[PDB]
């Protein structure tokens, strides 16, 4: 659009790369939750995936986001550290 | 008020202005009986008539005070099923009573603090008195009171979707999915959590919703 | 005041209550089902009879 | 506003102004602005024709008890305080013991002024200002201060001997007890409705007798600094409690001879077996010493902040905070002379010594009174 | 002695059988003479029976009971400004009320606690008389008489242990003042110990931030002075031996923000100690960790006050919370308003961490709203993970909408009236609905102004404004000034910043005129219009379709959207014409309004309300003279009348208006004054410079249930309106208005009062600089 300025948008609850080093595939959700807590989005019908995603928009030049979802098994043992960058 | 009279002299004059509907004169009468006989022969049924008089006179905390009086007075009575209905019935009047109804405006995008209270008392009615004459009424209210929360929870799920706070889209829409499956606001919020996932690059998790979109297409 | 105001009552709306919520219930696939009654939603469908709304009489 | 604001309580001020005895002043010798509205137990001493009189504004004099001539004059309006040239502001009375004028100030300072010229014999900051007049004896400047401390200084430099709280006032609960030296023991009343004997030598409690009510949970007089000063008629301590409750009791144990635990009394003197009083309503009565049995009463002066009842020229002389002087029958009750010498009112102690009656009003200051 | 009958005399609230169950012996239970005496105390144990006489007729119990209940009323006589429910709270604390057990003995402990109420007030020159007035069947009225003379007043404070700072300046510093000179009034003062409890703490912070850190107030002795008012205070303190803030030893869970902590601990190691800023600087961390999400930034400072070098060293123990506390947020008090309109007025977001400054700024947008009463919240930390806070935004909304009306005694000059109604929050949607106009014989007006403020969620203020003035000036309606004024403007608000907002709109000015007045600047503008109409006649008609372009910009840093107290909002209003317009011109206008609180409690606030404008032509083509500037009336200047400030229009030798009412509504016409005259109302200038100086003042006689609805604000108005092209060659027996020196001046107070349909403002203003044609009515009452 012709304007460039935006009241830029927000909403992380992500995990940093330090947080990737804090946990590992195999740890419990609690073992994440001692170190990282729980996210503000988790799996509601499937196996426990702890959705920690960043969001932010720069003005008329895209959107920055850092997704990081933590698929545990049903026992809670971590099975996937699924980090996604922007897009 | 009315001074110390016989209880029925206050009551039959009160019973007129209830039949007349002159609640402000009935409340002038009905309290004046309980001014002198709050233990009296009518004072148990004065309170039921007071919840009848106050709530009809828009004395809704006063009705609910007359309820909590009669809660403290008669924790059981032949008209607690009246009262437990009358609690939520006043609480429905406590929730949404604006003048915008004749102008065609939704009021279940507005705070259901007291429909939440009315959800309690109507459900406390249909549990605590599951066969009363008010139970058949309040049962259907509760499903609509569920829908009143549903459109209210749709009103914020609308808001976060156009906000694009897709984490807040999920947590609000999952709240609807904790709350009710039955209204159309269930199935209309159904692609929006799916929408949040594709916007949060959880396309595969959106496919899990797309299965539900497929399964609850009908 | 001291005038013919021609309104004094206070009722709770209509029977949109009795025009209660539609039916779009959970038919989700396997691994997609989750609890859908969490909250104050404890409504025993109790048609122990008696009149309704404006037909229901209260005093 | 001011035509309508008040709902205050009455007085019966003054029936029977008598001039059977003619009353007058001997002369007027005003020292400036002395007590003022700032009430204090500061009052001059009269002996040897020397009116050792001072005002709280600073001007410290010896006036003559012949004409109010300056026997000396100094000033305590000096650099004392947080600011240079600040006034006297004296709590304790004008105590002359030897060639020093010992005065407790409200600045928690205690001075000695050389009685020949008023020059500073010594100075000492003390702990709390003097609730009672400085009793300077045994080398010990024995003062019941406003924090209820039995404090003694030296009477030659002000070297503090001890400081011991006896009955602690809870806020500044006004139990007026002059620290009385009797039989080698410090005999002080209480700020909360007690009375005590302490050791005079270093402040060791011989006993303290819990007497009667104080401010709080039985709420009592605030309209007077209640004269809990013990009058030790040798074996019997005579004092009030802080609610005014009168008790005659042992000096050595505090065991009760008799008590009038109904009291509201403001001022009291033991005039033989005719104990004269000032009640809370400033009703006058003449009490015994084996009980507080009334010999006579008077309700003429009423709700007027009187002075201590003194006997000068054979009649009971009582001033007031109306500046009026009244000569009550030392017999049954009634006026023998009545004077107005003042309207600015007396918060002083009447000194009926050196042939005169030495009073000083609040700002209509020192009036030498005779009849 | 087994009882055949129990005689239940005199109960009157406790029932006859309720008397029976309270008895230790029942009718048919064996009655003992001990159990007779047990029946004495047990009916006394009810607390409703003042006298109980248990007797028996051999064994037939005859229980003569006299009863305490219903107090049928409690009357308060002598009931001066210490009001009676709190005096009834003394009764309510003692279990005494209307409809109550009356122990008639309990009069004194009432009057104790009634005078203990004054004692807690600080009054004791008061006498309380609980008088029992008996009512039927046992009943009683508690008529209560209060002889409340006067409470205690601040007289003196002395401080011992203090030798550096003077008491009297600290007396003036804290609420200890009592000095109102006869040549100087600094207000008036009075005693309460709760003030002095706080005044200790102000003194506690006093020697603190000097550096005295062994400073302690030992005790305090306010004398129990024989007047029952005399506050003569003896304070014992320890001065505290000034210590220097000489090192920070900040530690604990620094959360990796240690440098960001360290800038907050950038101190001068050796300056005199300031624990107050130390207390402040801990909060700076807590906002900063609150900016980082840590809504539990536990910070524990510890002053190692080193008296060996007269210094302070400052251990600080920090513990951050966790970041993603803001799980979601809740909103309470949106029961009539559209919640999402309120929910979009926040910067703190669900499903992320916390910015501590996002919420109150989001609360500030809600504070800049106006249709609210409260902007509160509840920071509900949900128990569970370190990511669970659901911030429950409790708010309270306010009445919206407004009506206004002038005067004019309708259905007498025809059914004719003045209109104007506002809603502004249309059924809680926030739709700015305000519509004005009038239906009259002399003119017909309607004007709407409707805004969808959030046509898009950017704050896209879909503000459509229309108007239609069928002006005719009906003396013949085609002899005086006729005007079919109508036209449109839609205008939209544009985000610049989150407190800065641009505006732009469009001009369509379709006015159609006739029969215009014999005056200079009316024709003089028309001569710049290329027209040359007649001066000696009102024979001239005029259609315009002026095509302008509107614009604007909004500053917004000022507290309430309806009743602010600190800050300012600046709002540019201007217009320019476009190619295609019937006249090439412009007009730009600007008004200022700042809020400068005199009081730090902000009860007294300067309101600098100024008005500036300048409008002119775009070359040859001129600004229309109806776009001249004006003042007076009630606009912002009062005492004067409306549009009486400005240049005055100069009439002409003229006969025909095409009608004049016979020596009525004259315009230098055939009904007299056929010469160059001058009218008395202002035609107004091409420049505006007027201002008003308003001063918020609290009221001591109005209860705060609606004293907060009242803004007593004093003004002193001044200013000129003057035309920077007003000549002296054309206005030679007529005043010049090309210099800013025609400066009118007035003063007075505004009388604000919130009705259910908004504030109702009134005034009485006295003009003081008056000039030609300054028409005046000193009383001003607005709706």
């Amino acid at each position: 659009e012709r304007v460039v300025y935006r009241p830029d948008i927000n909403q992380g609850n992500y995990l940093t790369a330090n947080d990737v080093s804090k946990i590992r595939v195999g740890m419990t959700q609690q073992q994440v939750a001692y170190a990282l807590g729980t996210p503000l989005m988790s799996d509601p019908f499937g196996t426990n995936t702890w959705f920690y995603v960043f969001r932010q928009q720069p003005g008329h030049e895209g959107v920055t986001q850092q997704t990081l979802t933590l698929t545990f098994n049903s026992s809670g043992v971590l099975t996937n550290i699924d980090n996604k960058p922007a897009l | 008020e009315v001074p110390d009279n016989p209880p029925n002299e206050i009551y039959a004059t009160a019973q007129q202005k209830l039949q007349d509907g002159n609640w402000r004169q009935a409340i002038t009468q009905l309290e004046a009986l309980d001014n002198r006989y709050p233990f009296g022969p009518y004072s148990q049924q004065v309170q039921l008539d007071l919840i009848y008089a106050y709530y009809k006179n828009a004395d809704l905390p006063l009705a609910q005070a007359a309820i909590d009086r009669f809660i403290r007075l008669n924790p059981t009575h032949p008209n607690i099923d009246y009262v437990m209905y009358m609690r939520g019935l006043t609480n429905m009047a406590l929730d949404d009573s604006a003048l915008q109804g004749f102008f065609g405006v939704d009021r279940s995008d507005r705070d259901p603090q007291h429909a939440r209270a009315a959800f309690s008392d109507f459900s406390k009615l249909v549990r605590g008195y599951p066969n009363s004459q008010y139970t058949t009424d309040a049962t259907k209210r509760l499903v609509f009171l569920k829908d009143r929360l549903a459109k209210y929870e749709y009103s914020v799920a609308e808001y976060y979707t156009e906000r694009g706070a897709w984490v807040a889209v999920v947590n609000r829409v999952e709240g609807m999915l904790r709350d009710y499956p039955d209204t159309q606001a269930t199935r209309d919020a159904l692609p929006l959590m799916e929408n949040a996932y594709r916007q949060m690059q959880m396309n595969a998790q959106a496919e899990k919703v797309a299965k539900i979109i497929a399964a609850n297409s009908s | 005041c001291s005038s013919d105001s021609r309104y004094k009552r206070q009722v709770s709306g209509d029977e949109a209550y009795l025009e209660a919520a539609p039916l779009a219930e959970l038919h989700a696939p396997a691994g997609m089902i989750l609890p859908v009654t969490s909250g104050d939603y404890a409504i025993p469908v109790t048609n122990g009879s008696g009149a309704v709304g404006k037909a229901l009489d209260i005093r | 506003l001011f035509n309508s604001e008040e709902d205050v309580v009455k007085m019966s001020p003054l029936p029977t102004v008598e001039n059977q005895f003619t009353p007058t002043t001997a002369w007027s010798t005003s020292v400036g602005s002395g007590i003022g509205n700032f009430y204090s137990n500061l009052h001059p001493a009269l002996a040897d024709n020397v009116v050792y009189a001072a005002d709280r504004a600073g001007l410290v004099k010896a006036l003559n008890a012949d004409d109010g001539k300056e026997i000396w004059s100094v000033s305590l309006a000096e650099k004392d305080g947080w600011f240079s040239k600040e006034p006297a502001l004296l709590s304790g009375g004008v105590t002359v013991s030897g060639g020093h004028v010992y005065i407790g100030s409200e600045k928690a300072q205690v001075y000695a002024l050389n009685t020949s010229d008023g020059t500073v014999a010594w100075q000492t900051k003390v702990a709390g200002e003097a609730l009672s007049r400085p009793v300077v004896s045994d080398g010990l400047v024995l003062i019941h201060t406003s924090n209820g401390q039995l404090q003694a200084l030296n009477e030659a430099d002000g070297a503090v001997k001890w400081t011991v709280n006896l009955d602690m006032p809870s806020l500044s609960l006004r139990g007026e007890s002059a620290p009385t030296t009797a039989f080698g023991a410090a005999v002080v009343g209480g700020d909360n409705g007690r009375v005590s004997a302490v050791l005079m030598e270093q402040g060791q409690m011989i006993w303290q007798q819990r007497i009667s009510q104080a401010t709080g949970s039985t709420e009592i007089d605030r309209l007077s600094d209640v004269d809990t000063t013990p009058v030790v008629v040798n074996g019997v301590v005579f004092a009030l409690a802080y609610n005014g409750n009168l008790t005659a009791l042992d000096l050595r144990s505090g065991q009760i001879m008799w008590k009038r635990e109904l009291g509201s009394v403001n001022d009291f003197i033991v005039d033989g077996n005719r104990i004269y009083l000032v009640d809370q309503n400033d009703r006058v009565m003449a009490l015994t010493i084996d009980g507080g049995v009334t010999l006579w009463t008077q309700s003429d002066l009423l709700h007027r902040l009187l002075t201590s009842p003194v006997l000068y020229n054979g009649n009971l002389v009582v001033g007031d905070s109306e500046g009026y002087l009244h000569w009550i029958n030392v017999e049954d009750g009634r006026f023998v002379a009545q004077q107005k010498v003042d309207s600015s009112g007396f918060q002083t102690e009447p000194v009926a010594a050196d042939g005169k009656l030495l009073i000083q009003a609040k700002d209509g200051t020192v009036y030498s009174i005779t009849r | 002695f087994v009882v055949k009958d129990i005689h239940f005399e005199g109960l009157q609230r406790v029932a006859v059988g309720a008397a029976l169950l309270s008895m230790p012996v029942r009718t048919g239970d064996t009655v003992n003479d001990e159990d007779i005496s047990n029946t004495i105390r047990a009916l006394f144990a009810t607390g409703n029976f003042e006298d109980v006489r248990v007797l028996r007729d051999g064994d037939t119990l005859l229980v003569q009971v006299k009863e305490r209940p219903t107090i049928a009323s409690i009357t308060f006589s002598g009931n001066k400004s210490v009001k009676d429910d709190m005096l009834k709270q003394n009764l309510e604390a003692s279990g005494v009320r209307v409809g109550e057990s009356l122990d008639r003995t309990t009069i004194a402990d009432i009057e104790k606690g009634l005078e203990d109420f004054y004692y807690s007030v600080g009054k004791y020159s008061a006498s309380v008389k609980a008088v029992v007035t008996p009512l039927p069947r046992n009943r009683v009225d508690l008529k209560l008489v209060f002889q409340e003379g006067v409470s205690a007043e601040i007289q003196q404070i002395n401080i011992v242990g203090n030798h550096a700072f003077t008491t009297d300046e600290l007396i003036s510093h804290f609420q200890l003042r009592d000095e109102v000179p006869w040549w100087n009034v600094v207000g008036d003062r009075k005693y309460q110990k709760q003030k002095l409890a706080g005044d200790l703490e102000t003194l506690r912070s006093y020697y603190l931030d000097r550096g005295y850190a062994r400073f302690n107030i030992d005790s305090t002795q306010v004398s129990l002075t024989p007047d029952k008012k005399g506050i003569y205070v003896t304070v014992n303190i320890t001065e505290g031996d000034q210590y220097k803030l000489s090192g920070v030893e900040v530690s604990g869970n620094l959360a990796g923000h240690s440098a960001e902590i360290e800038q907050l601990t950038k101190i001068e190691p050796g300056e005199l100690y300031n624990g107050t800023k130390v207390t402040k600087m801990e909060d700076d961390i807590k906002k900063l960790l609150g900016r980082y999400g840590y809504a539990y930034p536990r910070v524990q400072s510890m002053p190692e006050i080193n008296d060996a070098d007269k210094t302070v060293k400052l251990r600080v123990n920090v513990d951050a919370g966790n970041r993603f506390y803001v799980r979601k947020i809740r909103f309470e008090g949106n029961d009539t308003s559209k919640d999402a309109v309120l929910r979009r007025e926040m910067r703190q977001m669900e499903g992320a961490w916390l910015g501590s400054d996002l919420v109150d700024q989001g609360k500030e947008r809600l504070n800049r709203l106006g249709f609210f009463e409260t902007v509160d919240t509840d920071t509900q930390r949900v128990p569970g993970s370190p990511d669970q806070v659901d911030v429950v935004y409790k708010v309270k909304e306010r009445n919206t909408g407004s009506f206004n009306f002038g005067i004019g005694y309708g259905t007498e000059s025809g059914v004719s009236f003045q209109a104007g109604v506002q809603q502004d929050n249309w059924l809680g949607t926030g739709y700015a609905v305000g519509i004005n106009g009038t239906k009259n014989d002399y003119q017909t007006y309607a004007e709407l102004s409707v805004t969808n403020p959030y046509f898009t969620v950017d704050g896209v203020s879909l503000g459509g404004r229309l108007f239609y003035n069928d002006f005719q000036a009906d003396d013949a309606d085609l002899s005086d000034y006729t005007n079919k004024s109508y036209g449109t403007d839609v205008t939209l608000g544009f985000p610049i910043n989150e407190y800065n907002s641009l505006r732009a709109g469009l001009g369509y000015v379709h006015n159609s005129l006739s029969n215009m007045q014999p005056q200079v600047a009316m024709w003089r503008y028309l001569y710049s219009m290329g027209e040359h109409p007649s001066t000696s006649d009102q024979d001239n008609s005029f259609k315009t379709d002026d095509f302008t372009f509107n614009y604007g910009w909004t500053y917004n840093k000022l507290d309430r959207g309806y009743f602010p107290t600190d800050g300012s909002r600046v709002n540019l209003t201007g217009k320019v014409t476009i190619p295609g317009s019937d006249n090439e011109y412009y007009k730009v206008t600007l008004d200022t309004a700042t809020y400068v609180p005199i009081d730090d409690d902000h009860k007294w606030v300067v309101l600098g309300r100024t008005r500036w404008g300048y409008g002119d032509g775009l070359g040859g083509k001129e600004m229309p003279f109806y776009e001249n500037f004006y003042a007076g009336g009630s606009s912002t200047v009062r005492g004067f009348q409306s549009n009486t400030i400005g240049p005055k229009a100069v009439y002409f030798p003229h006969q025909a208006s095409n009608y004049d009412p016979d020596y009525d509504y004259e315009c230098a016409t055939q009904d007299g004054a056929k010469d160059l005259c001058k009218s008395d109302d202002a035609v107004g200038g091409n420049a505006m410079a007027v201002a008003s100086l308003e001063f918020i003042t609290p009221t001591p006689f109005i209860s705060d249930k609606y004293a907060n609805s009242v803004r007593t604000s004093f003004f002193w108005d001044m200013g000129t309106v003057w035309d920077t092209n007003w000549d002296s060659s054309q206005y030679s027996g007529y005043p010049d208005y090309s210099d800013p020196s025609n400066i009118r001046m007035s003063a007075g107070i505004a009388l604000q009062w919130m009705s259910p349909l908004g504030p109702l403002v009134f005034s009485y203003a006295q003009p003081f600089k008056k000039y030609d044609g300054d028409k005046a009515e000193q009383f001003q009452f607005n709706i």
